[PDB]
C-alpha cells in the first residue's frame, strides 16, 4: 500500500512520472569522499 | 509508425529519423482493463 499518507513514490506511479536515479550510487560518492580526506593532510603542505 | 515499437515512439516524438545518442523517457506503458465491474444494490422478490 501506500508507504506513507499521501505517498510520493505511489502517487508517481499512478499518474505515471518517475524520478531518475542520480549518476553516481552512495557507495561510489562514499569513497570520492574518503580518499578527499586521506589527502586533506598531505594536500596542504606545500603550494602545488 | 509510433504505435509499433519505443523506438519508433522516440523517433515521432523527436520528429527526426536519426537521433543523437541520449537517455530518452518515453510515455508509459499503460496497464489495460480486463474486465469491468458494476456494483448497484440489489433488494426485494416479488411475493408468490
Amino acid at each position: 500500500g501506500p508507504a506513507s499518507a499521501r505517498d510520493l513514490i505511489c502517487a508517481q506511479y499512478v499518474a505515471g512520472y518517475k524520478v531518475l536515479p542520480p549518476l553516481m550510487d552512495v557507495n561510489m560518492e562514499a569513497a570520492y569522499t574518503s580518499s578527499l580526506l586521506g589527502s586533506i593532510a598531505g594536500v596542504g603542505w606545500t603550494a602545488g | 509508425d509510433c504505435g509499433f515499437n519505443d523506438l519508433s515512439q522516440l523517433h515521432c516524438s523527436y520528429e527526426s529519423f536519426d537521433v543523437e545518442s541520449g537517455v530518452y523517457s518515453v510515455s508509459s506503458f499503460e496497464a489495460k482493463p480486463s474486465g469491468s465491474v458494476v456494483e448497484q444494490a440489489e433488494g426485494v422478490e416479488c411475493d408468490f
